[PDB]
């Protein structure tokens, strides 16, 4: 629920980096924004349902308790690396952390939340992957928790 | 001619009784299958 | 009299399954047949005039409230397994028991409402009847009336 | 007849995947269709019969503990590929390893326990299609036994 200062002047300025406005609130898409900047763990269900939670409340700003509030339930998730490098493992056939682009994109974007086409794109160029080879995933997850 | 009649009738329902039986056993299988492939989705939507 | 609704839904269950058209009306060979498949025993005269009576009316299908009309005059008639007992030691000449089934065979062939041979191979076959062995009567009326 | 852990973990999944909520509480139709997709397959009517028998006493829906007293009691491996073989072969009249398409859907639509139509396009879309119109049953018990 309260996280440490240090954790809590890296938010404001997180804010105040996105404060286009400058209110010191953040809004609903800067807040969604602002989680995948700090390495946080939103859905994109999840992000719908801050949205419609802000929207019910009606500012469109995020202040800082409900902020902590939803530190607190991203936190509650505690994910680690090797749930995620698990399940790569069952979606990877292989077993050896080598994986085909091409199958595993198709389930990613078809089966679950949908990507879109320029989403994939760039993901698949900026992070190493091959257009049809077979790439490793353990390295991402480290750096996702390196981050 | 009543023993012939029962017997024409017997068969007919032991016919009947073996058809609902394998149907019964089918649809079984069937549901099975079905949801041990929405089990599977549902994992691979979930780490996608 | 009226009939328990559960054996109602079976016998519609019963009538869709050779349904070949859903319509709740199919051709009085299709009639006899499921009537049979029923476990029920009319009569081929009974058939025969259950047939000339919806043909009375010239559609040649059976509707399904007419079928139930039938269903239950039918059920106003039921034999008991003593009279069946009683017209197979008719023909237990020996008394021991057993028939032969080669003039069983015969019997069945050369008497009344003479049916197909293929039929009586269905009896041997089904009931294990051997082919010159004697048969218990008794035992085949017991596995006849476990339906 | 305890539950081995890895078993009981898995069972957690499977609440994880079918429950939004996930809390480890499931409805009885989704009771039954994890029952299914454990690999033990009991009939709708089974199922039924179970799902009144804990009536849901834990919390209204089917909880964890109920679902691992189930599991216990309801254990069993009475599938087997050779009994569904025997079932097509039941259902193919010509016994030439092909079941018309039209006559299974007409068997699992009207034949006892109503099947979705969904159900058997799944099954029919599942099997290899056909010229004559006839599902081959073979290979369908092939992938049906693979998994």
């Amino acid at each position: 629920d309260q996280l440490t200062e240090e954790q809590i002047a890296e938010f404001k300025e997180a804010f105040s980096l996105f404060d286009k406005d400058g209110d010191g609130t953040i809004t609903t898409k800067q807040l969604g924004t602002v989680m995948r900047s700090l390495g946080q763990n939103p859905t994109e269900a999840e992000l719908q349902d801050m949205i419609n939670e802000v929207d019910a409340d009606g500012n469109g700003t995020i202040d800082f308790p409900q902020f902590l509030t939803m530190m607190a339930r991203k936190m509650k998730d505690t994910d680690s690396e090797e749930e995620i490098r698990e399940a790569f493992r069952v979606f990877d056939k292989d077993g050896n952390g080598y994986i085909s682009a091409a199958q595993l994109r198709h389930v990613m974007t078809n089966l679950g939340e949908k990507l879109t086409d320029e989403e994939v794109d760039e993901m698949i160029r900026e992070a190493d992957i091959d257009g049809d080879g077979q790439v490793n995933y353990e390295q991402f997850v480290q750096m996702m928790t390196a981050k | 001619i009543r023993i012939q009649k029962t017997i024409r009738g017997w068969l007919l329902r032991k016919r009947y009784l073996c058809m609902q039986r394998a149907a019964i056993t089918v649809q079984r299988y069937v549901r099975g299958y079905q949801a041990r492939c929405y089990a599977k989705f549902l994992r691979r939507t979930k780490a996608a």
